[PDB]
RNA sequence: AGCGAGA
């Protein structure tokens, strides 16, 4: 229990390409997914996000 | 598959460790080795007395040999003496 | 008391007692472990005497005891009447299906060969009984999986967990 | 109907040697040859043999 | 060579030439993937359901 | 799976030299979603008859 | 000790731009939370300012260390343990210490080595990381156009 | 058990037929049956359940 | 090959002698094919020296490559130069370092090994999976004479343990 | 304790062991022997070395040697057997080292028991080549040898077609870098990008890819 | 290997 990790704030960017193009060139109609992480050290005390 | 004619082949027996006749169908006129691998799991050798003398290689490694490469005879002799005298003390004191 | 009524084909769990017996009684019995133990058990096994004894038991004895004795007599007579000896049950060599199987099944064969070669090396180098015994058990399991995977224990699984 | 069955299961399906022979007979107009042994029976033989089951076909 | 499979025929609507030479996202190993679209106008006949 | 990987590597993570970005291995998650959308039984090839 | 805009050095983040501070009652105490975004990692560390100095906060270095790294770069007669693994461990610990002198020695020695022969990819990665952190530190030591820091590094290494 | 479950006769029946006294003894029997092959202990049974 | 002379078909247990009689070789390496040149290995699971040539009528190294060399074995690689289809016919064998028991006669209830030796199934399993020792021979008359000697020796040992 | 019923629990646990599973069987089997300490390690070493020297000298003296006296000879053969005894004790003690370290390599390539056995082979080698006079703890050294043995095994008996160790390391290196470049870029790098990163040609990149291919179940079109 | 479908 000396350090902990946490997640928060899921978010989505704009899709990397439009539906028809994704259909054409085989690429999967998908968007990036972002999560804000947060690493805590209990011994000293810090939060890295 | 014509059978009336083809390149003939000779047959030569190769005795194994457990002495198995193995007549090897090699070309009717061709050089052959002294020993030929067989389904016996090892290689049998021609019955007639020839011997190219295979001159087997030394064993790759041994714990004693490998020990000699990091130690010397004197300290091993000293440890031998120590073990001996400890045992003798155990038996007769 | 274990000695005073001792006779072979007799299992002994808790090998501590076995090693005690061996060190104290190195002679007067030979105790084995594994397939080669069964090979030796079959070697010192005369079919005619056992078949006759079982036939006598069935002819004179009655009840549940007779029923088991009859069950065994089926197989025992099967080996007596035919010229096939029970050595065939224990295997010294495993045949290799020709290379058309081509690599689900082939992989099983590879496992067997790996474990056999490692066992050979282990006997050659000189290994503790524990390691070599475990390797022998592994070879047994590999041959098991090869002839019938999943019959005993969890089936050997391949890629995709199948 | 026995001959047609044997024809079907041997030279229409499996027999690797008869098959080219029946094709040749049809092309050239000769009598259809005699069926051989289907190639699946031998793979069965090899597999049983591979299970340490000595399987032999005695002549008589 | 790519040949019309047995029992097919018709007009060539479209041909797409996705090539590594064109720097298309070809799967590793193929240098040029071409897809030909063949269309046929099927009319009603015996056997149709 | 990702948390198992993280938790395993924590015993071998030097203190204070670790940040979430170097700590989180995203590959299992993307692999799981991909192998879901492809070959998962409940991800069926659309039927546009 | 803390001023917004100061790139406080703290490894392996090195210099990190400090934004603001937060007196929050975590654990029932409003002790201050110095927030610092390190652009190298592009992440924010809201470390309690109370223990920020405790963990080893420090500012940028002057010109004494600058000349010192030059003299060290010109320091000859370095020998390593024969086995590759132990020397790799030694120089890895030297980097992990965070001392500018040790990382400079590691980088220059490994460069003369790989210029002689060209050793391996893991040591290439090590050299890349160490040189990156060192050139960033030097560029912000002189505030001298980090690409120009690369060039002055290229010139001074010539010796 | 009689207080909460005594109203029914089956509960009294199983109470007498239980022939098993002691919380330590009950946890011992369960731990013996749940994860056998491991050495029973009076510490890793409450954790088990 | 095969003819209509199939009047009788027989199946039976195959002894180790029969198995090594069938085999045209002895595979002893877990190597299928070279990763680069894509050819079978020597003494591998696809060895051409054992199961025949991959492509008909040439040895591995290629010293002999045509039909007139039918039934000949090349000295360099040992491949018997013949038809390729024989690869569906020739068998190998692995010489196990230690004996193993065939599963079918072990686990198929009723365990035919167990019934033959009158060993209970769980017991037999523990033996052949290395979990419990079994005796295989014992002594008889000299057994009587040293049993008296051994009665004395256990009297000695019992007296010593009682003394402590 | 003198708890006969708890005694019965332990006695069942050890006397009529179910031995259900192979790994469970071996794992419970390896806990029998306790671990040792440095003075035990060095004494045990000196014992095995003395036994080996006795065996060597008696091999020498078996040929044109001397008929050694009964007491001295019996003692020295006792020492010879004691040397192997000591080697066995060390090996059984450190089987737990083998299993702990081989744990970290599970899940890829091959089974678990094979990894344990190859680690046993690495450690038999390690004891073969272990020196106490330098005064270093055994586990240090044996760890490296087991790691080497397990990695070599994984190189050889893992794919249907063995790939050589240097090739294995370079292809694994490629896999690791492409993983890192996915993290740092978000897209699969092109072969040219990997080639420039590795200071090799893209031809070699693609050849590594082709060699990394493994046959799938046989159960283009 | 997995999906869906016709009789
Ligand atoms: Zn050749």
């Amino acid at each position: 229990g000396s350090m902990s990790l946490s997640f928060s704030d899921p978010r989505f960017d704009d899709v990397k390409a439009p539906v028809d193009e994704c259909k054409d060139k085989d690429m999967t109609y998908a968007a990036p997914l972002f999560v804000t992480a947060e690493f805590i050290n209990n011994n000293t005390g810090e939060i890295k996000s | 598959d014509r059978n009336h004619d083809l390149a003939p082949r000779q047959i030569a027996r190769y005795r194994t460790d457990n002495g198995e006749e193995f007549e090897v169908p090699f070309a009717d006129d061709a050089e052959i080795p002294g020993t030929w691998l067989c389904r016996n799991g090892m290689e049998g050798t021609l019955i007639e007395g020839d011997l190219p003398e295979p001159k087997k290689v030394k064993p790759p490694r041994t714990h004693w040999d490998m020990l000699l490469e990091r130690r010397s005879i004197e300290e091993l002799e000293e440890l031998l003496k120590e073990r001996l005298e400890l045992i003798r003390s155990r038996r007769r004191g | 008391s274990t000695f005073t009524k001792l006779a072979p084909k007799q299992l002994i769990v808790d090998e501590n007692l076995y090693r005690e017996l061996v060190d104290r009684y190195g002679e007067y019995f030979t105790g084995a472990m594994g397939a080669e133990s069964i090979q030796k058990l079959i070697e010192n096994f005369d079919i005619d005497a056992e078949a006759e004894s079982l036939r006598d038991v069935i002819r004179n004895g009655k009840g549940q005891k007779k029923l088991r004795a009859l069950k065994r007599l089926k197989v025992v007579a099967a080996f007596q009447q035919s010229g096939n000896s029970p050595m065939g049950m224990v295997l010294d060599a495993v045949p290799v299906i020709p290379p058309e199987l081509r690599s689900d099944l082939n992989d099983l064969y590879r496992r067997v060969i790996n474990r056999n070669n490692r066992l050979k090396r282990l006997i050659d180098l000189g290994a503790p009984e524990i390691i070599v015994n475990n390797e022998k058990r592994m070879l047994q399991e590999s041959v098991d999986a090869l002839f019938d995977n999943g019959r005993r224990g969890r089936p050997v699984t391949g890629p995709g967990n199948r | 109907a026995a001959y047609t069955l044997q024809e079907l299961l041997t030279i229409k399906s499996d027999d690797t040697v008869g098959r080219v022979k029946v094709y040749e007979a049809i092309v050239k107009g000769e009598n259809i040859p005699e069926p051989g042994i289907p190639e699946s029976f031998k793979v069965l033989l090899k597999e049983l043999q591979s299970l340490c089951l000595n399987v032999e076909v005695l002549s008589s | 060579s790519l040949k019309v499979p047995h029992g097919e025929s018709g007009k060539v609507i479209g041909i797409r030439v996705f090539s590594r030479e064109d720097e298309d996202e070809l799967p590793a190993g193929v240098n040029e993937l071409v897809r030909v679209y063949v269309a046929q106008k099927r009319k009603i006949s015996d056997g149709d359901k | 799976r990702m948390e198992r990987v993280v938790r395993e590597r924590m015993t071998t993570q030097d203190v204070e030299a670790i940040t979430p970005q170097t700590l989180i291995n995203i590959r299992p998650v993307v692999a799981a979603i991909k192998e879901f959308f492809g070959t998962s039984q409940l991800s069926q090839f659309m039927d546009q008859n | 000790i803390f001023k917004v805009g100061d790139t406080v050095v703290y490894p392996h983040h090195g210099a990190a731009l400090v934004e603001a501070i937060e007196t929050r009652t975590i654990k029932g105490e409003q002790k201050e939370y110095l927030v610092l975004k390190v652009a190298q990692g592009d992440l924010t560390v809201r470390v309690p300012a109370e223990n920020a100095e405790y963990v080893g906060v420090r500012d940028v270095v002057g010109q004494e260390g600058l000349d010192k790294v030059f003299q060290v770069l010109r320091a000859p007669h370095t020998e390593e343990p024969t086995n590759w693994s132990r020397r790799y461990k030694a120089n890895l610990e030297k980097l992990a210490s965070g001392d500018v002198n040790k990382v400079a020695e590691v980088v220059r020695d490994l460069w003369r080595r790989d210029q002689e022969r060209g050793l391996s990819a893991g040591e290439k990665r090590m050299l890349a990381k160490a040189r990156q952190i060192l050139v960033g530190e030097l560029a912000l030591a002189e505030s001298t156009d980090d690409a120009k820091a690369e060039t002055i590094l290229d010139e001074v290494l010539a010796a | 058990i009689v207080e909460r479950f005594g109203f029914s006769e089956i509960m009294r029946s199983t109470l007498e037929k239980d022939n098993t006294v002691g919380t330590d003894e009950a946890l011992l029997d369960i731990y013996r049956k749940l994860r056998p092959g491991e050495p029973p202990t009076k510490e890793s049974a409450q954790t088990l359940l | 090959l095969d003819v209509n002379f199939f009047d009788e078909l027989r199946i039976g247990l195959a002894t180790a002698e029969d198995i090594r009689q069938w085999s045209y070789g002895e595979v002893k390496k877990p190597e299928t094919i070279n990763y680069r040149t894509l050819k079978p290995e020597k003494d591998g699971l696809f060895c051409e020296k054992i199961f025949g040539p991959t492509r008909d009528w040439e040895c591995y190294c290629g010293k002999y490559k045509r039909v007139r060399f039918k039934g000949i074995i090349c000295e360099r690689c040992g491949v018997e130069v013949t038809r390729a289809k024989v690869r569906r016919e020739r068998m190998g064998h692995i010489e196990l370092a230690a004996p193993v028991t065939h599963i079918w006669y072990f686990k198929g209830v009723p365990s035919r090994l167990g019934y033959l030796l009158d060993l209970a199934p769980k017991d037999l399993e523990k033996i052949i999976y290395f979990a419990a020792y079994v005796i295989t021979s014992v002594d008889e008359e000299m057994r009587h004479n040293e049993l008296s000697t051994l009665e004395a020796e256990m009297a000695v040992e019992r007296k010593a343990v009682e003394d402590q | 304790e003198d708890e006969s019923e708890a005694l019965r629990q332990a006695r069942k646990d050890a006397e009529l062991t179910a031995s259900a599973d192979s790994v469970r069987a071996y794992l419970k089997q390896i806990g029998k022997v306790a671990l040792l300490n440095a003075e035990e390690e060095v004494e045990l070493a000196k014992r095995i070395e003395a036994g080996l020297y006795a065996t060597q000298l008696m091999t020498e003296l078996s040929e044109r040697g001397e008929k050694l006296p009964a007491a001295q000879r019996r003692d020295m053969m006792w020492i010879c057997r004691d040397g192997d005894r000591a080697k066995n004790h060390l090996l059984e003690a450190n089987l737990r080292l083998v299993v702990s370290l081989a744990k970290r390599y599970t899940g890829r390539g091959m089974a678990f028991l094979d990894l344990i056995q190859e680690g046993n082979l690495g450690l038999i080698r390690a004891v073969e080549k272990f020196d106490y006079t330098k005064g270093y703890k055994f586990s240090t050294y044996a760890t490296w040898w087991i790691r080497q043995a397990i990695t070599r095994a994984m190189a050889d008996q893992a794919r249907t077609i063995r790939i050589p160790v240097h090739m294995v390391e370079v292809i694994n290196k490629l896999g690791r870098i492409q993983r890192e470049l996915l993290q740092d870029l978000g897209r699969e790098p092109t072969p040219e990008e990997l080639a420039k990163e590795m200071d090799i040609t893209p031809e070699k990149v693609l050849e590594i890819q082709q060699y990394a291919r493994e046959p799938i179940s046989l159960d283009g079109d």
